[PDB]
């Protein structure tokens, strides 16, 4: 398909990988005695890779000449949980945690001793602000309109 | 109201917890910029600039000293329950040589299971390489209980010294004069620490371990043996096993010591059953040594009549080439906790050393020599801890000349003398550094070159010109001869190393002859040349600490200062610091050598097979004696041929160590980033980053500083030694335990 | 010899002068602020580079400075 | 009794007088030296020192050589005896261009005392200061002195190598 | 500009350029830079105040 | 347990509380729902 | 025991001066002090002051001034150093107008005083080719 791939439901390396790893386990697994912790144990990790391997094919996941799952990240949305559902949550974590950080860091920039409270965090306000960052996207763009986001001319300048 | 210490000195309270930076007169004022962050911590255990008492540092110390016993405590408690409850110490009993240590095991998160190995057993779980199996099974624990209870008095004990410290830092400190008693301390610390231990521990020995170890040796299962109190209060279970105790304690207080020879044998050599020092001969060095100790311990005057002054003995101690020879060294030692520090640890470094020796040299543990991975493991790690105390106590003495040295009170005495021809001495030292790198590395190139030319007999080779060990090799003649003509009541060698028999348990290699060769002989001298070269720079940082032709008042700049400044051509690393720094890496690099030729050696002509026939086939083959003389066969018949079982580690139980491998060659590199890189850059860089931030008004009001040189350099240093130790604690650790 | 430089930001504050290793910067009469002092480097034959000088310059962008340049016995530190 | 003392009373030179800078033996050792000896023109003291620097160089080269033998050959002795001979010469152009670039005098241990009595007001260097006061430090005596050394350094090699025959062959 | 008055810096060679810092004082005498300021940030040499010429401070509305 | 709860709020402690508190739901996660190469959704 | 009554009583150090202070310069401190105090050298080790006149030879003029602000400790302020060249040129320096460099004093003219601040130097590309 996209790439010369194939689907991995429609691969054989894909399935030989995973009998080969079933194949090592269950040897693995033959050594041991009984219902003990051991075989219990490689028992899981042969369920766990069975059902890896199920969902991976399952999954509109794309897989090379090597039998393994190859991403689609052009932007295409067929392909849109590999990349971009994941890429529009972290943007979403991360400018989460940059807006509470900014926030404490301008919050406590207007008090007596700024430098004190960002080694000796307020924690009532710390947990104020870092619980008012699910609404991120709209305050950065809340504050950009009104010119409170950016900096213009107070900022220093080196001498050349 | 004590004469010895002061009651509630200091009040329990969490307020200067609350207050960052409180012991120091700078810091207190708080953090303007990130570099407060670091000066945070780098002053926190300088317990000379945060008070101006010595009575105060003195207290300071003595309750760290407790905290650090009780970290030590808390560590041991927990290989204690490690080995009780996450271990496969019981299945290990019954079959030492064909089941492989384990005492931790690993969740099964992200796939992360695999590094549960088959140690064996009916066990999962990462093989262990410190030897606690083997120091447990010496001690006579035969069951999984006596590990908890064991790590149970453990937490105790931690939480006793953690106890201890608290009470004499707040409730009762000692005073200065308590601290000064150091006729009084060594006379303790020598019999009662070190003497009533080893009477302690011969105790013991004789009533538990002695017993229970010879029915295991024997092929007594440990259900079946009996438990460790029932040989005391029942004479009739160890008198089979030593048919002496029949006699009780009446042979000892009738000097007729010579009816105790059943248990306190003088034999040499190593078990044939466990490949282990006999623990008869075991319990009487540590009663020997318990005397000695003892007896020591009665030498100095304390509170009667008594003893020795060392004050008198320092100062009677002149000579026509020393001036007032050591006048005012008892000053010195009881009023610098430096330099206290600097012999403390130069012998502690040292001592760990000739531990690290000593020990696969004359294996003291039961099926400890034929576990490979052990044996390398204590080797490598009591070598390093041995490196970097040496350096600490050079970096203490340095600390001490240039804070406590007092030039009045050390008028024409050892240390001035020393400090008034200091270039005699570096220059000398310089010169000896030269001809040994010189030499060794020469011959070592010179045999490169010759083989890359097809000249093969003109190497430094057994084969061609040859440089044979003949003082060392004489030693060992005398070592395998002193039983019966020089040792007569020895039965046999102290260790098998200086020569006689192959000894092995269970097919395995315990202990061999170690030939010496011109191998040896080269890599003996590189040993030397590096050791000389770190001793260079460790003594030039130490003697120049104070002043120099450079800088005349280098004590005006501390210890720890980047520099003079661009002047005089530069004045780059002129501290004292500055040469525990490039001692520190020098240490490395000999620490390194040494552990690279102990590892091929024991490889490639100590460890292996012995057939039925008595074969010797060893792990490589041999091949140190020829390969090992040049630096492309390190490079290949070493390096690249052992680091296989690293880099093919990927998919198996042992791929943490490739892991490790990787992230210790990644740290190793990031370092360099610090040590060849300077301040102003990184400064400069910060600023744009914070003209960004300023930007978008989330500029910190910590104002973000670049490291200082000096802090730089320390943690360039600090990252080559992690990824360099790393690098070969990954390398060392997936090689000996694949093979 | 290297060369040294003072500017009128000085303060005369006497950090400079009480700092040098090598005696080159002297406190001379000025008017130009409150101390009335201002340093002066009449010896920079003496000048070893240490940047001392300016280590203890509490102006903005110092009032004293130090630029390297050629390179004599003296401001190499040789006492060979 | 103390052992190290001062150098010639003088507390802050860089000089110590210990049993072995300034003892009976190291005198009289470095008194009966080529290069110390009294009575000896720069010329002798060269031809000396290269005879006894030959002797001692040809043994090296001809021992550990490219061409060795365990037995006795003449083209060991003979490799041996041209790099000892090539290595007086790297040596003698070493001296050669150090006299030439070190001293500009031709008699020494007068010129001091002139420019001392008669004033030196010139570009100095050559009339006044003048380092050492020996015969070795002048432009005619180091050339006298790379001369010896040359010639001593090819004789006492051929010495050496005559030497080393015999003693292989009649032993 | 007076004590207590919230000027901006003009001179480029400065730590505190196009920053804005408290006056401490304004010397009335004929010194050179008669404008002592005193700023929140320190400089990479620590100090965090420094004497100013009339010309090089700008006063803050 | 007025300066003891200010000592809680100090950097480092805060900052191991935190990293402690997130690896921990991050493993749990992958406990829970493990091999997630790709959205569940 | 020394060439001269008042040289401290020091035992000699290999850390004095060399070659180079018998025909390029040498720098001696002299100064006169109460007592016989034990005081560190700038070379070496430890020296015993005379109670009197004082004089000590270095390499250095870094070395004799640090040798003075080690005196000062001592409140010994009357120590003043000259530079001696290969024969006797002696030269007072340190006490140059016999008051400290750090004191002001009369009839000292400004050397090196630019009547601008760091700002005002000119451009480099206006320097070039002179
Ligand atoms: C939490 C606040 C915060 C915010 C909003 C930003 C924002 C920014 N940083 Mg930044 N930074 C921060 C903290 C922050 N940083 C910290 C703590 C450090 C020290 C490690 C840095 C080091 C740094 C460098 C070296 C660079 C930036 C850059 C940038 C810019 C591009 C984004 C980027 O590369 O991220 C960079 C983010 C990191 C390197 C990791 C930050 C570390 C953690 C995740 C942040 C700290 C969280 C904090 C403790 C939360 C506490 C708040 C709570 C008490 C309420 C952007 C202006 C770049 C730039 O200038 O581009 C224009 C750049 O080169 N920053
Ligand atoms: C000081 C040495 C030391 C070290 C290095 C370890 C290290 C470890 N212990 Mg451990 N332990 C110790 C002392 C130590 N312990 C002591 C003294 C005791 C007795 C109380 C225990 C009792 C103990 C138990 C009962 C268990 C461990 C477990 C573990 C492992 C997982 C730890 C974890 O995820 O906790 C995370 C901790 C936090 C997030 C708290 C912050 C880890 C290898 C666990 C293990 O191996 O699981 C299989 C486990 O079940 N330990
Ligand atoms: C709850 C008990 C308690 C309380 C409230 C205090 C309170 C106090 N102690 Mg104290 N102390 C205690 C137990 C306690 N101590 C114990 C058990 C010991 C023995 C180790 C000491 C030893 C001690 C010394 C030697 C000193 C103090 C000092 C102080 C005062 C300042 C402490 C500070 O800011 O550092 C707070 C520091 C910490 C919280 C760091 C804890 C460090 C631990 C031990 C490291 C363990 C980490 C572990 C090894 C893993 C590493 C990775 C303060 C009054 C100082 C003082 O009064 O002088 C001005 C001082 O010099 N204490
Ligand atoms: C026979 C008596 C005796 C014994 C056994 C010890 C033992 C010890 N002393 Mg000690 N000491 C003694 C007498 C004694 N001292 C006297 C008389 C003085 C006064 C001059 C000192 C002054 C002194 C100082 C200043 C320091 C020590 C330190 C140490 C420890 C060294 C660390 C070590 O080797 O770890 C071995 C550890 C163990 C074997 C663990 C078990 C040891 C336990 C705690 C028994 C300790 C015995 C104790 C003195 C009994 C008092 C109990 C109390 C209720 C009165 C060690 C525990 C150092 C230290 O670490 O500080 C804590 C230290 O800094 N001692
Ligand atoms: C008995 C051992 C001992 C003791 C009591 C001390 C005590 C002291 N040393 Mg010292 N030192 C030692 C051993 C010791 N050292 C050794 C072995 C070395 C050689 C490396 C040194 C080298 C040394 C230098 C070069 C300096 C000191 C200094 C000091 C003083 C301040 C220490 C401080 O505040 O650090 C606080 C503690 C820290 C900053 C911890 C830093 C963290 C380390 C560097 C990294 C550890 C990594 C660890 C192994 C885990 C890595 C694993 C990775 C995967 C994460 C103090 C008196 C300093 C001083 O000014 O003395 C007056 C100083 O300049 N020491
Ligand atoms: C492979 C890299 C390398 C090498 C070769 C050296 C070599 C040396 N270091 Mg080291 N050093 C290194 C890395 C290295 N270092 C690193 C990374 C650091 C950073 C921490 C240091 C830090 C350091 C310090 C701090 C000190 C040294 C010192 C020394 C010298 C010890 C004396 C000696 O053996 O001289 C003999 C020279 C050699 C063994 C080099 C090879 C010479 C060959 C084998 C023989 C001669 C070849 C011949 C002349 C070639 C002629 C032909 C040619 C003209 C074409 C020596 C020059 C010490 C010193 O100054 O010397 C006493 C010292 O104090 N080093
Ligand atoms: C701080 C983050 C965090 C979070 C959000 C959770 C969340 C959870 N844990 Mg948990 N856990 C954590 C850290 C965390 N854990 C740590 C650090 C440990 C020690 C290593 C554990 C040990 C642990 C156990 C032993 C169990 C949970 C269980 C659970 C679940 C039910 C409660 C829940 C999903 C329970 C569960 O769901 O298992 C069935 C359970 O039995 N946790
Ligand atoms: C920086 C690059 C990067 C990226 C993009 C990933 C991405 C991924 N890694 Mg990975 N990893 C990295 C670096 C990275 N890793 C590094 C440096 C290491 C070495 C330590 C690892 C070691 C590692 C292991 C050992 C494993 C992964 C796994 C995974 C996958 C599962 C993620 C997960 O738990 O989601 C689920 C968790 C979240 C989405 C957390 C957010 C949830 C919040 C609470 C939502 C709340 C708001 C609504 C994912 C594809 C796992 C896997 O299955 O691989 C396919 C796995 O087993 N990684
Ligand atoms: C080894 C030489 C040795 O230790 O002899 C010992 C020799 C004798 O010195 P003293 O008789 O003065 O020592 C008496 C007291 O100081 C006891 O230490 O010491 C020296 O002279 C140091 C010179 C080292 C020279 C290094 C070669
Ligand atoms: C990068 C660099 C800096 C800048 C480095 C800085 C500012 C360090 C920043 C450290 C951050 C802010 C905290 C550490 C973050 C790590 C992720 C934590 C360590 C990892 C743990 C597992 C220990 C210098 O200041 C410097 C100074 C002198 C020589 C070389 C250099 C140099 O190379
Ligand atoms: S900064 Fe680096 S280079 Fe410049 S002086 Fe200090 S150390 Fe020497
Ligand atoms: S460099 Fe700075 S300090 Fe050193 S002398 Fe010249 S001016 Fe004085
Ligand atoms: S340093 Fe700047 S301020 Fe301090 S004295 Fe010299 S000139 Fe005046």
């Amino acid at each position: 398909d996209i790439g010369g791939l194939n689907p991995c439901k429609d691969s054989e390396v894909f399935q030989k990988r995973l009998a080969k790893t079933v194949k090592k386990l269950e040897n693995r697994l033959k050594k041991y005695e009984e219902g003990t912790p051991p075989q219990i144990a490689i028992q899981q990790q042969i369920t766990q890779t069975k059902q890896r391997f199920t969902r991976y094919a399952d999954s509109n996941l794309l897989c090379g000449n090597d039998g393994l799952p190859h991403l689609i990240t052009d932007g295409r949305w067929s392909h849109g949980s590999e990349f971009l559902l994941p890429s529009i949550l972290f943007l979403y974590i991360s400018g989460w945690i940059g807006w509470v950080g900014r926030k404490y860091i301008r919050t406590v920039g207007q008090t007596s001793n700024p430098t004190e409270k960002e080694i000796i965090i307020d924690v009532p306000l710390a947990i104020s602000i870092m619980t008012s960052g699910f609404l991120w996207p709209f305050a950065a763009w809340q504050e950009f309109l009104s010119g409170d986001l950016i900096a213009s001319d107070e900022t220093i300048t080196t001498s050349p | 109201k004590s004469t010895i210490v002061d009651f509630n000195p200091v009040e329990t309270s969490f307020e200067k917890w609350a207050k960052p930076g409180q012991f120091s007169r700078t810091l207190a004022k708080g953090p303007k910029t990130t570099t407060w962050i670091w000066n945070l911590h780098a002053d926190a255990h300088d317990f000379d600039i945060q008070t101006n008492s010595l009575q105060e540092v003195s207290r300071k110390i003595f309750s760290a000293h407790f905290g650090q016993l009780a970290v030590i405590f808390l560590w041991l408690s927990g290989m204690h329950f490690h080995g009780a409850y996450f271990s496969n110490y019981s299945a290990w009993l019954t079959n030492p040589t064909s089941t492989k240590p384990s005492a931790q095991i690993v969740w099964p998160i992200v796939g992360q299971e695999v590094l549960n190995a088959d140690v064996g057993g009916n066990f999962q779980g990462i093989q262990i390489t410190s030897g606690f199996f083997q120091l447990w099974r010496a001690e006579g624990i035969t069951s999984e209980v006596e590990l908890y209870w064991t790590a149970v008095g453990g937490l105790v004990a931690s939480f006793l010294m953690l106890f201890a410290g608290w009470f004499h830092y707040h409730k009762a400190a000692p005073k200065l004069e308590w601290f000064q008693n150091v006729e009084s301390m060594l006379n303790h610390h020598l019999a009662g620490l070190l003497g009533l231990g080893s009477l302690s521990w011969a105790g013991h020995q004789i009533h538990i371990a002695l017993p229970i170890n010879k029915l295991l040796d024997l092929g007594v299962s440990p259900e079946e043996i009996p438990l460790p109190y029932e040989f005391i209060l029942n004479r009739d279970l160890i008198a089979q096993l030593y048919p002496s105790f029949n006699k009780g304690l009446t042979p000892f207080f009738t000097l007729n010591w010579g009816e105790y020879s059943d248990f306190l044998t003088f034999k040499g050599g190593l078990n044939p059953v466990t490949g282990g020092l006999w623990l008869t001969d075991t319990a009487h060095h540590h009663l020997a040594i318990a005397v000695l100790f003892i007896v020591a311990g009665h030498m100095y005057k304390t509170n009667w009549f008594l003893g020795h002054s060392i004050k008198t003995i320092l100062e009677a101690h002149k000579g026509p080439f020393t001036g007032e020879g050591h006048k005012g060294l008892y000053e010195v030692l009881t009023t610098s906790w430096h330099a206290q520090l600097a012999i403390n640890l130069a012998l502690f470094g040292s001592l760990s050393i000739i531990v690290a020796h000593h020990m696969y040299a004359m294996p003291p543990y039961p099926y400890i020599a034929i576990d490979y991975p052990t044996q390398l493991s204590l080797f490598t790690h009591h070598v390093w801890i041995g490196g970097f105390c040496i350096v600490g106590g050079a970096a203490h003495g340095a600390i001490f000349f240039v804070r406590d040295y007092n030039a009045a009170n050390n008028y024409n005495n050892l240390i001035d003398r020393v400090i008034r021809h200091r270039d005699a001495i570096i220059s000398h030292l310089n010169w000896v550094c030269i001809f040994l790198g010189c030499h060794s590395f020469g011959l070592y190139v010179h045999n490169d070159t010759m083989r890359a030319l097809g000249r093969s007999q003109d190497l430094f080779s057994d084969n061609a010109i040859a440089l044979k060990p003949i003082f060392a090799q004489f030693i060992q003649n005398l070592h395998t001869l002193a039983p019966g003509s020089t040792a007569p009541n020895a039965l046999t060698t102290v260790s098998y190393a200086f020569g006689g028999d192959v000894i092995s348990v269970g097919s395995k290699i315990a202990m061999m002859p170690i030939s010496l060769g011109t191998a040896d002989f080269l890599v003996h001298h590189i040993h030397a040349f590096t050791i000389h070269v770190t001793v260079l720079i460790l003594l030039k940082g130490v003697l120049y600490s104070r002043n120099s032709r450079l800088i005349p008042d280098k004590a005006n700049l501390g210890f720890r200062f980047p520099c003079d400044g661009p002047g005089r051509g530069g004045t780059c690393q002129v501290s004292a610091w500055d040469h525990v720094f490039l001692g520190l890496f020098w240490m490395y690099n000999s620490i390194s050598i040494v552990i690279f030729h102990f590892s091929w050696k024991m490889q490639s002509d100590v460890w292996g097979t012995v057939s039925p026939t008595g074969a010797v086939s060893h792990i490589t083959g041999g091949n140190f004696a020829q390969s090992s003389i040049t630096i492309n066969g390190w490079l290949r018949d070493f390096l690249w041929s052992q680091a296989a079982q690293v880099v093919q580690s990927y998919g198996s139980s042992l791929s943490a160590y490739g892991l490790i491998f990787l992230g210790a060659h990644f740290i190793w590199a990031f370092s360099l980033m610090f040590l060849f890189s300077g301040r102003g850059y990184w400064q400069e860089l910060i600023e744009s980053i914070v003209w960004a931030h300023n930007k978008l008004k989330v500029a910190p009001s910590i104002q973000p500083r670049a490291l200082s040189i000096t802090q730089g350099r320390a943690v360039g240093v600090a990252h080559y030694l992690l990824g360099g130790i790393g690098t070969t604690w990954a390398f060392f650790l997936a090689r000996i335990i694949s093979v | 010899s290297h060369t040294v430089k003072i500017y009128d930001t000085c303060i005369g504050c006497t950090q400079c002068v009480r700092a040098c290793p090598t005696d080159v910067l002297e406190m001379v009469p000025w008017d130009g602020c409150k101390a009335g002092q201002i340093a002066s480097a009449p010896r920079t034959e003496d000048c070893v580079g240490c940047k001392r000088c300016e280590t203890a310059c509490p102006t903005d962008f110092l009032s004293v400075r130090v630029y390297l340049g050629g390179e004599t016995t003296r401001s190499l530190g040789l006492a060979y | 009794v103390s052992f190290i003392k001062p150098y010639r009373q003088d507390p802050f030179v860089g000089h110590l007088a210990t049993p072995i800078t300034t003892s009976a033996f190291t005198r009289a050792y470095l008194k009966v030296l080529p290069a110390y000896r009294p009575g000896l023109t720069p010329l002798s003291r060269g031809a000396e020192i290269g005879f006894t620097h030959g002797y001692f160089l040809i043994g090296p080269f001809y021992t550990y050589g490219p061409l060795r033998s365990v037995e006795f050959s003449l083209t060991s002795l003979a490799a041996g005896l041209l790099a000892a001979i090539t290595l007086l010469l790297i040596l003698t152009v070493g001296l050669s261009i150090y006299g030439q670039v070190t001293y500009d005098v031709y008699d020494n241990a007068l010129i001091v005392k002139l420019v001392r009595q008669m004033v030196g007001s010139e570009r100095t260097q050559d009339l006044p200061q003048i380092k050492g006061t020996s015969e070795l430090d002048t432009v005619l005596g180091w050339q006298k002195f790379s001369e010896g050394f040359f010639s001593g350094g090819l004789i006492g090699s051929i010495v050496a190598a005559v030497g080393i025959a015999l003693y292989s062959t009649y032993l | 500009i007076q004590k207590g008055s919230t000027v901006r810096i003009l001179r480029k060679e400065s730590y505190w350029y196009n920053e804005s810092g408290t006056v401490v004082v304004v010397d009335q005498s004929k010194v050179r830079y008669p404008v002592l300021v005193r700023f929140t940030k320190v400089n990479y040499a620590g100090t965090n105040t420094n004497n100013f010429g009339l010309n090089e401070v700008e006063e803050v509305v | 347990m007025k300066d003891f709860l200010k000592y809680l709020s100090t950097a480092p402690v805060l900052l191991t509380a935190w990293l402690t508190f997130t690896a921990g739901f991050v493993i749990e996660i992958n406990r829970f729902y493990p091999d997630a190469l790709t959205f569940p959704f | 025991k020394l060439k001269q009554s008042d040289f401290p009583k020091f035992e000699g150090s290999t850390g004095g001066w060399l070659s180079a202070a018998k025909n390029e310069e040498k720098y001696v401190i002299i100064w006169t002090s109460k007592d016989a105090s034990l005081f560190e050298m700038p070379t070496g080790g430890t020296a015993k002051m005379n109670a009197g006149n004082n004089v000590a030879y270095f390499a250095r003029k870094e070395q004799c001034l640090a040798l003075g602000s080690q005196l000062r400790g001592f409140k010994i302020t009357n120590y003043k150093i000259f530079r001696i060249y290969p024969p006797l040129d002696i030269t007072l320096l340190h006490p140059f107008d016999g008051v400290f460099p750090e004191k002001v004093n009369q009839g000292r003219s400004p050397v090196g005083k630019r009547d601008a601040s760091i700002g005002g130097n000119p451009n480099p590309a206006s320097l070039k080719f002179q």
